[PDB]
């Protein structure tokens, strides 16, 4: 055909940003829109540093 | 990202999913007892100069 | 002895392009074709240039 197409896919980290400050002892965190869908039960998340 | 845990026919890209097609044309023609060129088939032929 | 977790997935991105028509023509008289030139045959030289 005079018009042709292709598909590309990237592999990326599972990175979340906490919008609302949470103190120690809080079991619920607020993240950016639709970011929590990637995570499921059993994932291990760790706070990152500069 | 889809979390539903079940990929379905709806959970695909814009043109990732073509449907099914029958790759031919079904033709309709006039029907009758005589051939299509009825007058011609019941006719003689002779050359002209 | 735990149970298996939930599942998730994603989709790629799409790109496309077009095709273009190119034309380049050469013309010569038959008399000039029949003649002999030191530089060689004129038609072949015109074909190479174009």
């Amino acid at each position: 055909d005079p018009e042709f197409s292709w598909w590309e896919e990237k592999l990326t980290h599972n990175r979340l940003e906490v919008k609302t400050e949470a103190a120690a002892g809080v079991t619920t965190l607020a993240v950016d829109t639709d970011q929590a869908w990637a995570c499921v039960k059993g994932d291990i998340l760790m706070v990152e540093s500069v | 990202a889809t979390i539903a845990g079940l990929r379905g026919t709806g959970d695909w890209g814009n043109q990732e999913r073509p449907t099914d097609f029958r790759e031919t044309i079904l033709w309709m023609e006039p029907n009758g007892q005589a051939p299509l060129q009825a007058l011609m088939s019941k006719m003689s032929s002779q050359p002209t100069t | 002895g735990s149970l298996a977790p939930k599942s998730a997935t994603r989709n790629p991105v799409k790109l496309n392009n077009f095709c273009q028509i190119f034309k380049k023509s050469y013309e010569i008289t038959k008399t000039a074709d029949a003649t002999k030139a030191r530089t060689g045959s004129a038609l072949a030289n015109d074909k190479k240039r174009r």
